[PDB]
């Protein structure tokens, strides 16, 4: 057996011609990038979500060449937070609890607050107000 | 001509709607899903213009879609609402409805449940081409929490919290409400108060094995997710397609042709693979609009069955309408109706007016019947036979104009004193 | 048919529907609302009508007092029903569209099989006869990926009219249950009038 | 400030709503009406891959949708209720419904 096609039909192991050992074909590491913005109008400053990968494994490409957005200063920065939607670099996680401004998913939201530079922060989003009806 | 039929008890049944309120996220990177590794194939895929921006807007706007629709949904009530510490309620049980704290997830039996019945590897193989899948928006334990307040308030304020403030009432009285509601007095209520809750619980406690026992209860969730599965491997499989070109794999064209046949078999594999594109995406289209439509009707029903009772007939459950639960399921929700039925009706005399004096009187609530030699006035649901009196009838013309006019005495209470 | 295009029989026979709609107006007329929300209680038919009238915030002596004029209303106004259905050609147009749609568009996908989408000849066998097997197959693809586009965008648009009539017959269903199986205070739901 | 109008008198209306609750099931052959009698295009057609199979699919879905729809309108009821031999109904007329 010379190789060996995944569903596609596409290549995903081969033997080796000289060395007749076997090779597992993997795509290079690939993901979604989406910006949150809290506006132009408001600001330049945005944050950055990887999707559906650990920022254990966010692009970490020193060179210009090794990777594709050209833009590194967004990865592996101050700010890096892990959600299960991706990993968000560039939103300062904070334990309090708001309504979503902007949908980051898995139950994260992002919102451009003050806290005193105004900045973007990424919380749990708030389901409302607890409440607790005095039965009887 | 004169016999009607009048239920002598009642049956307090619980029924489940299962309701799809979103499907499955889907973005696909169209780069990776025309041209996997082919450079050359996307800078020539740069020349078809706005396909792959219009594909990605189309799928953003399923998921935020999605989205919006669990937010319709569950995202009613701005309160969350939790239940009393002590869980009493006048015999009414509802441990299977309500959020278990011993769950990790904090959700109920019936809701622990449906989520266990809905359900390189397919996944990896799917990702390799471009197509993802993005979360929702709303965790699984928020649509929970949603479910857990809506239920809170309508056991510990009825339907008040709804239109406004929640209003604490007790149990035992907002059912009352209800079967004053649905046309029965509160006394059939408060003189059957342990049966109508042990009917209650029963119900409940079957809803759950009746969710167990059949394994296409829940398909219509099922089939959602089955719909959205297949989707995605066809468009897989739709890989393997040559498409009129001497190779399905971009790479080969390449290496053995000259740019000049490479471009004529590369465009036939592009378009190709373009088309199949866009038909996933508008028979995506198809099915969230399909899917909005379904959410639509779970908000109705959230807000006319949950937040209400409903006078409109079958919309929540079987019967007369009493009061509907909502339970969070994957990708759905789940209303438990419980509603009134009619039960061991029995045949009686009726007529429509007594005659009495000169003066023909009609029933202020009910009915007139008879059981063969005495006549009484009843309320129309329930069998609750009582002298008839001016208290209770109402005095309209003569005697001769009505058809079927029966004599009859009206007691009048005030004559005695 | 004879160019691959088959309309399957509904499940339901034309009997059957009508056995269903005898069944609904049989249990409407001897019980009332009762058959729709559990076991059909016998109820006599102007007893019955006197509690719609309840319905709608009129006494039952108004019903009673004047049972034969409304008992000849109605007689009169079904009577008319069958003439204002005679009269009028499009007072089942919305039933005659959709039947029209449905057969102008196989018509549509009939007449996709007389179109070249730009090979030589609309028929394989006069492009395989009259071009060389390498250069005949690529006009033939041409006409392959043309009749799959027509075959697409029938489904599609089949699709989207499904979905209509989908729409069209959960409507119908409602109806159904809160005009026939009870009585519906939503305004010109089931009607013009109380 | 202080006027009313009240009715003195009724009218029974019947007026007619018309619903389509279902449209004709079509069944679509790829192999006869892309390549009607030729075989070769018959081979030629499986190199583009599963479009039939979707679109069979997809027309078997709007079939079986079809007879859910009717079954969702008209089998609301599952006791065949029969009408009465006598048909007086207080003088109401329903022999032509
Ligand atoms: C109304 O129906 C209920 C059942 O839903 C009757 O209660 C049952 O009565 C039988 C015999 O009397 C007992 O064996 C059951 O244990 C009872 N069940 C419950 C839940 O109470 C009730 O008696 C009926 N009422 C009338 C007036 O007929
Ligand atoms: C409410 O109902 C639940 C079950 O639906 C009751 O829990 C059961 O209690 C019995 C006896 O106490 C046990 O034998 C079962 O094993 C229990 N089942 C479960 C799932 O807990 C519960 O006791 C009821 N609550 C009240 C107040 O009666
Ligand atoms: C119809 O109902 C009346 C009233 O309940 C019955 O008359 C009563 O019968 C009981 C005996 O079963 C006596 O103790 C009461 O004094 C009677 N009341 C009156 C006002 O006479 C009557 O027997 C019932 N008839 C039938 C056929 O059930
Ligand atoms: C209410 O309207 C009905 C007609 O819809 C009236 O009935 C008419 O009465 C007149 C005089 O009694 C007769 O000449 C007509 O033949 C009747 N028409 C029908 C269709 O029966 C009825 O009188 C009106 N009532 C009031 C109080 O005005
Ligand atoms: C119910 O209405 C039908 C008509 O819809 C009546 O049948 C008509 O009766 C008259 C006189 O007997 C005839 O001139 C017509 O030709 C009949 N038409 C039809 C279609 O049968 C029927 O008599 C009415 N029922 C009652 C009890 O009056
Ligand atoms: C983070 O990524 C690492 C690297 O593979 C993995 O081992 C770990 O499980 C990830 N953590 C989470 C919470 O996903
Ligand atoms: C009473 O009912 C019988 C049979 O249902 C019917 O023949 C008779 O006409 C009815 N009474 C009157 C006054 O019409
Ligand atoms: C009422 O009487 C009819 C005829 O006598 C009978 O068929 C029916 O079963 C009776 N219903 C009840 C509840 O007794
Ligand atoms: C009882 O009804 C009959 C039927 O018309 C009537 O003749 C009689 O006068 C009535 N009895 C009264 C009014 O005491
Ligand atoms: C009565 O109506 C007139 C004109 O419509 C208005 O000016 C007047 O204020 C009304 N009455 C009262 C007490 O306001």
């Amino acid at each position: 057996q010379q190789f060996g096609r995944d569903i596609a039909d596409t290549t995903d192991a081969v033997r080796d011609p000289q060395t007749l050992e076997i090779l597992d074909i993997t795509p290079c590491s690939f993901g979604g990038v989406s910006v949150i913005t809290p506006g132009t109008n408001t600001s330049n400053q945005v944050a950055v979500l990887y999707q559906g990968v650990n920022c254990t494994e966010v692009p970490v490409a020193i060179h210009a060449d090794q990777l594709t957005p050209t833009w590194r200063v967004y990865s592996t920065g101050s700010n890096v937070f892990q959600t299960r939607a991706g990993c968000l670099i560039g939103a300062e996680y904070v334990n309090n609890s708001y309504e979503c401004d902007i949908p980051i998913g898995a139950g994260i939201c992002a919102s451009y607050q003050t806290q005193a530079s105004q900045s973007i922060i990424a919380y749990t989003m708030s389901l409302g107000a607890e409440n607790s009806v005095a039965y009887s | 001509n004169n016999s009607i039929a009048i239920p002598t008890n009642f049956t307090i049944s619980v029924t489940t709607e299962i309701l799809p309120v979103s499907m499955t996220k889907t973005s696909v990177d169209c780069t990776m899903y025309i041209c996997g590794d082919s450079t050359e194939c996307s800078n020539l895929l740069l020349q078809y213009g706005s396909f792959c921006t219009q594909l990605k807007r189309a799928l953003t706007g399923i998921a935020v879609e999605q989205d919006k629709n669990t937010q319709e949904v569950f995202a009613q009530v701005k309160q969350i609402y939790k239940t009393p510490p002590i869980k009493y309620f006048g015999g009414f049980n509802f441990s299977q409805i309500l959020p278990d704290p011993s769950k990790p997830s904090k959700r109920s039996p019936i809701e622990d449940l449906l989520f266990n019945k809905v359900t390189r590897d397919l996944i990896c193989a799917q990702k390799f081409k471009g197509l993802t899948v993005l979360p929702p928006l709303l965790t699984d334990e928020m649509i929970a929490q949603y479910t857990s307040a809506l239920l809170a308030g309508t056991i510990t304020s009825g339907w008040t919290f709804g239109a406004g403030p929640a209003l604490q009432i007790p149990f035992p009285m907002q059912m009352a409400y209800r079967f004053n509601g649905i046309g029965v007095t509160q006394n059939v209520l408060y003189e059957n108060q342990k049966l109508i809750a042990n009917q209650f619980n029963s119900a409940i406690g079957k809803i759950q094995d009746s969710l167990s026992s059949t394994p296409s209860a829940l398909g219509k969730l099922q089939d959602v997710v089955n719909h959205n599965a297949q989707a995605l491997n066809t468009l897989v499989k739709q890989l393997s397609s040559k498409f009129g070109a001497i190779s399905s794999v971009l790479n080969d064209i390449f290496s053995r042709l000259d740019p000049p046949e490479a471009e004529v078999q590369i465009d036939r594999l592009i378009t190709g693979r373009l088309q199949s594109l866009q038909t996933y995406v508008t028979q995506q289209l198809i099915r969230a609009a399909e899917i909005r439509a379904s959410a639509n009707l779970a908000a109705t029903k959230m807000s006319e069955c949950v937040l209400g009772q409903s006078k409109r007939v079958d919309f929540c459950g079987k019967g007369y309408h009493l009061m509907s639960f909502p339970q969070s399921a994957p990708h759905g929700v789940v209303f438990l109706h419980v509603t009134y039925v009619p039960a061991q009706e029995k045949n009686f005399t009726t007529a429509p007016a007594i005659c009495h004096d000169g003066k023909a009187h009609f029933p202020r609530e009910g009915v007139f019947v008879s059981n063969g030699t005495h006549w009484f006035v009843t309320q129309r649901n329930f069998y609750e036979p009582q002298i008839i009196t001016t208290d209770n009838t109402f005095v309209s013309g003569n005697c001769d104009v009505v058809i079927g006019i029966v004599n009859n005495t009206v007691y009048d209470p005030l004559q005695p004193e």
